[PDB]
């Protein structure tokens, strides 16, 4: 049921490669050069970055390539998870 | 509205009096005309025989004494239908040989024949040419809106050589004519400076800069100072070009005395006495040596006036409505004053042989006796 | 020229509803804070409004 | 040798302020250098300086001189805004209440001079005048006596071989003559003004081919009165050129068969300067699409002269994210903050699109409320990725009251009132009020809508009215009514060109004085009652629950002097179930242009309108609902409704008459095809457009007993139609828009009339 | 359809204006329009309008806006 | 005005202030300036002006005037008073249009006045926290700041209505960490919530509910 939506979209661009640029043991220095900085961080205790790509054109979809990855209390990568949906 | 004027004014009219008689002899018309447009076309005279021009359109030939025509020709072009292209003619016109010169403000220099009134040719230059084509040894050298000295020849008409010149951004529409010299050309510039050229080769061997020139740098600047320069005996009277007025040397050209006490138009010299228009209408007079004044009328301040011309013992000049100021010859009187036209008078008379002449707004010429 | 309202003064600043700080339950915790921020107690008994009188200090001599 | 301290009345600095550099210092024995110490510290601080300083004995005068202050202004200025000179002055640095030493007076006077040089009026003086007032004041007695106006005289060009020089200004903005009647452009000086002229005219040259062109210098003469200025252009036309290829190379992130396509071309072809502008700035939004910021497109060319053709490059690169971390507002005193976030393109937390932004500005802008809207693009302290831009607005007032007062011969007592509130209580709202009457008419009505009922742009309106018609121009038609009645309405975009708008509404209708003529008769007949048609004191009364929708539409290339795109409509009702006159009526409307030309000076114009209404339940829709047709509007010649039927009054047998009634059944179509002007000169050739035409029309009614008035021209015949043809000028006045028209209709029916002139102002429809 | 050229003042404006329009009856008139620093611009007006079969003469108007 | 002996001016225009109508003691108090610009009334001058000032609800004039008696003598056994005149300038000049009557809502227009009025008012009562200023300076600081928590409120909400369900986060968790004790935070809790939960992170608004549950 749309009438006239203009555009919506969120932080933190995305494209393929890039999350590709990274793995496992990398800290926060390389991994922000990689994919600049995180819009959305998790300020209650555990460091946390969470890139959230979600870009909706209206009338269509709403794609949301969710992506998490948690840091060591140092700040090197722990784990990470890909997510679209 | 009619309430948006302001403005120093001048005076209305100088002290009528006609102790001559002064009179015209015929008043003939060449179509308009030179319009409100600033130029420098004043007509001219050869051995019996005058011709005119206008801003936009023709010329004619005409006689010294009747006032009856000879023939005309147009310079216009068709151009789609019922529009005819205006031909823009605005450099004052010249004789010399069996011709004429014409500076068009498109940078095109006709040159037509004097019998029947061909086109010997026509040469195409640089800049917008405007000033007075001067001729000297075939070369009829013409100055321009770029510095542009160029120096064209008659019978091919083609260029000889180019000596550039200076600009400031801003500038008063300074048309300096040229002088010859032993065959060493000196003009006036744009900038405040006068320079001297060789003709043979174009390339100029002494400058100097003796005064200054109008806009956001003050110093003597409203003074539409045809730039003209003479010289005597070597020692060149050339003076301001915006006011600084200074003698100078032949080879050197070195101030022989610069005194302050112009702003000019144009003027002329007579052995000893010089007569000057100081921009201001301050008409005055000084001998050759140095700086005098021998006297000095200004109740004519801020009548838009034309530069002067002897005429046995007497100076005309020409007002922005028709007047002819006869002065003495020293002081200093007004020996007669006559309205001849209500056009409008801008640009200079002449005078040849007795015959006297002079040019209007729009019915150009007049026959004043 | 539309504000005379808050302008001779009046009790409405007062009885502003004064602040209390949350508490964190267990695991995480609240976020660190700086900034703009209300300096202590440092009590007084600076009047309030029209209880208290906004005048000129004297001469200053 | 010299302890003491000497300041002979300072009164107005401080006294260790002056002994700050004073060489008379407690134990220090003092010399010749004391002298100088003294004068150079006196000299230095500037604030004074009067000193009489020597070797004398135990005291040491160092006196002092106060010309210092001034407070007060005076003019001076004669047409020029003071308080902007009161500006400029604080520029130069001075102020009321301030010292002021005379070494400011060339300052502040040739900087205003200059100033009034900038805008042309190349003659003024400004005279500084101060009077000592007591001890220290004195008065700033500015005059101005200035020249006028130091007009233009004209514009000429030299080598302009390719074309003339009049086509070539137009274009212009500095314009030559100001014509008496074409008044489009005025004409003055404004040195800045003569670098956007220089550029419009290269880059009218760089859009067709030559290349190598450049203008070389420029002069600005000046006549000796300061009244009329000259300037002169010089150019080297140069020649065409053609292309071979276009030659993207650069770090792209991809990326590149979108831009290889975004870039082709016909080769051989006259090399285009705006085409080139086009595609850069297409390629710039193509990565403006996918995230990056600020791109970057450099096109140099590549020349072959002997090939009169140029291999032309694109060296382009993208950048960086640049994302958005908080979008504030400055200046929003008394409009409410949600207003000004709803109008925005750009959401908080994304990737910074620029054109986004700007789209945004520029219809903030437009939203009216305000009157200056600046931008900026500042950045957060210590990320390198993040900025968050700011909005400085500075809103005006809005609303308006009205008042009038009047009264005529054919017009009693005017009165007239509303309160016109554009933003209310800053809230998005509008809200007004009306009023009329001298004795006829009383209008009067309220206004109430919310231009955001969703958070999407599904506005919502309301309305109420009053209207009570009183002509007694005894026999024509003058059907006294009053009415009144409300009604609400929704409207919402959803292509940015289409709209809708679906009102629900009530009114009530009072109809009285009818006067005898049959049409009217039969509606009344058709409605239950009986009047008596011989006797013309009458009155009705009803009452019906409407229903509205409609459609728009629009695609002009313009809005000014269109040429090209279309605009059409629709418009209908229906009399919902309870009401008590069924009945339903369409209209439609059409605007289409086709340019027949590339250069766009030969358009052709299609108008086309149509209607329909008929009643439902065997009740004529009420006669007070009727089409009309004829006039300077939709079909011309005619005077106004002259087309269409006419009444049949009752005899008190029956007769005829030539005054117009309308009907229920239009349509109308009309041509044109636009045509420069063949006579006037091109310098303002652009400003003036006409075409011929040749228009229709036709009105009927569709319950006409066309059988028993046989002797009266029939009118169920829908196919009367009256035709037209001639030529209408428009171009600007000093007045107003204005259309001239001059035809002369050719057929007729009877009854009809023509009006051969007409005379209108601003058909922008 | 009829307004006046450029008129003003320093703290005042002179306007001189005549009348007509495409819209009502026609709307035949000629007046004037005087605006204090501020707010208030209005001034005097006559008119002449055309009622149905004859044309209105005469009508004298005031005006008053009062922007805020 | 007449020019006077300058100090009897001075009584005129004390006792006109006092009597309260201000227009005419503005004027001739502002001519005793304008006359003897470094007379020793001058500072007291000052004084009467800002104050005549203030009360007649004319303002940018007393910033200014403020503005020039600290440039002047930034030290002064009195500059308190002069801070306190301005946080009240600013607090009053928050609060503008014409809904003074109206008793209607003041939350969200413009802040960047309250912010100004924040700083000063801490300057002040940091500075010197013995005058007898203190008290009042601290209820007006702490009306100030719920009414700058009030403006993130507003537009948390409305993008929550829009549905940029990043920026509500990322905003309300920055209130969160500035304005940690107002009503707002305490009223706002539960939209972030709803971003959280709206964007399938509810790994976050669980705790968020821990949060909200805790108080």
């Amino acid at each position: 049921r749309v009438v006239y939506r203009p555009d919506i979209n969120q932080g933190n661009y995305l494209t393929a490669n890039d999350v590709s640029k990274i793995r496992v043991g990398m800290t926060q220095q390389q991994v922000a050069y990689a994919l600049g900085t995180p819009l959305m961080s998790d300020p209650f205790g555990t460091n946390t970055w969470f890139y959230v790509f979600r870009q909706q054109p209206g009338h269509e979809g709403v794609t949301q390539q969710t992506l998490t990855l948690t840091f060591n209390s140092s700040g090197v990568l722990t784990n990470i998870d890909n997510k679209p949906a | 509205f009619n309430s948006e004027e302001d403005v120093v004014k001048m005076s209305p009219l100088p002290t009528v009096e006609n102790q001559f008689t002064p009179t015209t002899a015929w008043s003939t018309s060449v179509g308009s005309g030179i319009g409100n447009f600033y130029s420098n076309l004043h007509p001219a005279l050869a051995d019996n025989v005058v011709y005119a021009a206008d801003r936009a359109g023709l010329v004619k030939a005409l006689n010294a004494d009747d006032g009856k025509e000879i023939w005309s020709v147009s310079l216009a072009e068709k151009d789609g239908w019922f529009s005819k292209e205006p031909a823009l003619l605005s450099g004052g016109v010249t004789v010399s040989g069996g011709h004429v010169y014409i500076g068009s403000e498109k940078a095109q220099v006709y040159a037509l024949n004097t019998s029947d009134g061909t086109v010997a040719w026509q040469t195409k230059v640089a800049g917008e040419a405007l000033s007075r084509p001067v001729v000297s040894d075939g070369l009829v050298l013409i100055h321009t809106s770029n510095g542009q000295l160029q120096a064209l020849n008659e019978a091919d008409g083609a260029v000889k050589w180019t000596v550039n010149l200076d600009m400031p951004s801003l500038s008063l529409r300074g048309e300096s004519a040229p002088t010859t010299a032993f065959g060493a050309a000196v003009v006036g510039g744009d900038n405040g400076r006068v320079s001297a050229v060789l003709m043979e080769q174009g390339q100029m061997i002494w400058q100097q800069r003796i005064s200054q020139a109008t806009g956001s740098t003050e110093i003597d600047r409203l003074s539409d100072v045809d730039t003209t320069p003479v010289v005597v005996n070597g020692v060149v009277f050339a003076l301001a070009y915006n006011g600084n007025l200074t003698a100078l040397d032949l080879r050197s050209g070195q101030i022989m005395w610069k005194r302050e006490l112009g702003s000019v138009n144009d003027f002329i010299v007579d052995g000893n006495r010089i007569y000057l228009v100081d921009q201001n209408d301050r008409v005055m007079a000084l001998t050759i040596d140095g700086g005098v004044t021998l006297w000095t009328q200004s109740d004519l301040l801020h009548r838009l006036l034309t530069s002067p011309v002897l005429y046995n013992g007497n100076l005309v000049v020409g007002d922005s409505e028709g007047y002819l100021h006869w002065i003495n010859v020293e002081d200093g009187r007004f020996v007669a004053q006559q309205k001849v036209d209500s056009s409008g008078f801008q640009t200079e008379p002449v005078a040849a042989d007795g015959k006297l002449l002079i040019q209007a707004k729009d019915g150009t010429v007049y026959s004043i006796t | 020229s539309r504000y005379k309202r808050q302008v001779s003064g009046d009790e409405a600043y007062l009885e502003a509803a004064p602040l209390a700080e949350l508490h964190a339950p267990a695991g995480m915790i609240l976020p660190v804070t700086s900034g703009d921020y209300a300096i202590p107690v440092t009590n007084g008994s600076g009047a309030v409004g029209k209880a208290l009188d906004i005048r000129p200090p004297a001469q200053p001599l | 040798v010299v302890k003491d301290i000497h300041f002979e009345g300072l009164q107005r600095v401080a006294v260790g302020a002056a002994l700050l550099s004073m060489p008379v210092r407690t134990g220090d024995t003092v010399n010749d250098e004391d002298i100088s110490n003294t004068i150079r510290a006196l000299f230095a601080t500037g604030n004074f300086e009067d000193v009489r300083v020597l070797r004398d004995g135990d005291t040491l005068l160092v006196q002092v001189k106060e010309r210092p202050t001034i407070a007060s202004i005076t003019f001076g200025n004669k047409s020029v805004k003071d308080d902007m000179l009161k500006q400029n002055l604080e520029a130069s640095g001075v102020r009321v209440g301030e010292s002021l030493d005379r070494t400011t007076i060339a300052d502040i006077e040739k900087g205003l001079e200059d100033f009034y040089y900038s805008v042309g009026k190349y003659s003024a003086s400004v005279k500084a005048v101060v009077t000592p007032l007591p001890r220290n004041r004195v008065d700033l007695k500015l005059v101005f006596q200035e020249g006028v106006s130091a007009e233009i005289q004209q514009i000429n060009i030299v080598g302009n071989h390719a074309f003339t020089t009049d086509e070539l200004i137009s274009h212009f903005q500095l314009r030559d003559e100001v014509p008496w009647w074409n008044v489009v452009g005025d004409r003055k000086y404004q040195k800045q003004k003569l670098a956007g002229d220089l550029e419009t005219l290269r880059s009218y040259y760089l859009d067709r081919g030559y290349a190598r062109f450049n203008i070389d210098s420029t002069q600005v003469s000046l006549t000796p009165d300061k009244k009329g200025i000259y300037v002169t252009v010089n150019i080297t036309e140069g020649d065409q050129y053609k292309l071979s290829g276009v030659e993207v190379s650069g770090n792209l992130a991809g990326h590149s068969a979108e831009i290889e396509q975004l870039t082709k071309i016909e080769p051989g072809e006259l090399y285009n300067g705006t085409k080139v502008t086009k595609m850069e700035d297409d390629i710039k939004k193509l990565l403006g699409r996918y995230g990056y910021a600020y791109p970057r497109v450099q096109s140099m060319p590549e020349i072959n002269d002997a090939d009169k053709t140029v291999k032309l490059r694109v060296n382009v690169d993208a950048g960086n994210r640049f994302y958005v971390r908080k979008i504030r507002f400055e200046g929003n005193d008394t409009s409410k903050d949600a207003v000004l976030r709803r109008e925005m393109r750009q959401m908080e937390g994304a990737w910074l699109g620029s054109d986004l932004v700007d789209q945004g500005k520029e219809r903030l802008n437009r939203l009216g409320f305000f009157e200056t809207v600046d931008t900026d693009t500042q950045r957060v302290p210590g990320s390198p990725d993040q900025v968050d831009v700011v909005y400085k607005v500075k809103e005006r007032n809005t609303g308006s009251f009205n008042f009038g007062i009047g009264y005529g011969t054919e017009s009693g007592v005017s009165f007239q009132a509303g309160v016109q509130q554009d933003n209310w209580l800053g809230t998005g709202y509008a809200v007004g009020i009306n009023g009329t009457k001298n004795d006829y008419q009383t209008y009067a009505e309220l206004s109430v809508t919310n231009p955001y009922f969703t958070v999407d742009g599904v506005s919502l309106g309301g309305r109420l009215f009053y209207n009570d018609f009183q002509a007694d121009d005894a026999d024509l038609s003058d059907y006294t009514n009053k009415s009144y009645g409300t009604d609400v309405t929704l409207g919402f975009p959803i292509n940015e060109y289409n709209s809708l708008r679906a009102g629900l509404g009530y009114v009530h209708n009072s109809l009285s004085n009818m006067q005898p003529q049959v049409a009217m008769w039969r509606y009344l007949y058709s409605m239950g009652e009986h009047p008596s048609t011989s006797d013309q004191d009458n009155s009705f009364k009803t009452d019906d629950f409407t229903f509205n929708y409609g459609w728009t539409y629009n695609k002009l290339d313009r809005g000014y002097f269109p040429t090209d795109g279309s605009r059409v409509n629709l418009t209908g009702k229906v009399t919902i179930p309870g009401s008590d006159n069924e009945y339903y009526k369409v209209t439609l409307d059409t605007a289409t242009y086709v340019p027949i030309d590339d250069d766009h000076k030969w358009v052709v114009l299609g108008r086309t309108r149509w209607g329909y209404g008929d009643g439902l339940g065997g009740k004529e829709m009420p006669f007070y609902e009727n089409f009309y047709a004829g006039g300077s509007s939709t079909v011309r010649g005619f005077q106004s409704n002259t087309i269409g039927p006419k009444a049949v009054y009752f005899p008190h047998d029956l007769c005829k008459s030539d005054d117009a009634v309308g009907g229920n059944a239009m349509a109308v179509a009309s041509l044109e095809f636009i045509t420069p002007t063949p006579f006037i000169s091109d310098k303002y050739a652009n400003s003036v457009r006409t075409s011929f035409f040749w228009d229709m029309g036709t009105v009927w009614d569709t319950n006409w007993d066309s059988s028993q008035y046989s002797g009266y021209p029939d009118y169920s015949d829908p196919s009367n139609i009256r035709m037209s043809a001639g030529i209408a000028l428009q171009w600007m006045s000093p007045l107003g828009p204005l259309v001239f028209s001059y035809a002369q209709p050719f057929k007729k029916y009877d009854g009809d009339k023509a009006e051969q002139f007409q005379f209108n102002c601003g058909k922008t429809w | 359809c009829d307004v006046g050229k450029s008129f003003s003042g320093k703290d005042w404006k002179v306007t001189a204006r005549a009348g007509l329009g495409y819209q009502s009856r026609m709307l035949m008139s000629v007046g004037l329009n005087a605006e204090i620093r501020d707010n208030v611009r209005f001034g005097l007006e006559f008119e002449k309008s055309a009622f149905g079969k004859y044309n209105v003469d005469n009508a004298v108007n005031a005006n008053f806006r009062y922007s805020f | 005005v007449p020019d006077n002996p300058p100090n009897e001016i001075y009584a005129t225009a004390q006792q006109k202030l006092q009597d309260g109508n201000w227009r005419q003691a503005i004027t001739q108090l502002e001519a005793l300036d304008n006359r003897y610009p470094f007379g020793p009334y001058s500072q007291q001058v000052q004084l009467d002006l800002i104050y005549a000032y203030y009360k007649n609800a004319d303002l940018p004039l007393a910033q200014a005037a403020i503005d020039r008696f600290i440039r002047l003598n930034p030290t002064h056994p009195n500059i308190d008073y002069v801070m306190y005149m301005r946080g009240l300038t600013n607090m009053a000049l928050d609060d503008s249009a014409l809904q003074g009557f109206f008793g209607v809502d003041r939350s969200d227009r413009d802040p960047q006045h309250a912010r100004a009025a924040f700083s000063d008012f801490s300057k002040l009562v940091r500075g010197y926290p013995n005058s007898q200023y203190t008290t009042d300076a601290t209820k007006r600081l702490v009306f100030l700041k719920d009414r700058l928590a009030k403006y993130e409120y507003s537009v948390a909400e409305y993008y929550t209505e829009r549905g940029a369900w990043v920026a509500v986060v990322n905003r309300v968790e920055g209130m969160l960490r500035d304005y940690p004790d107002t009503q707002a935070t305490r009223d706002a809790l539960p939209l972030m919530e709803n971003a959280y939960r709206q964007m399938q992170m509810n790994a976050q608004a669980e705790k968020v509910a821990k949060i909200i549950a805790a108080n």
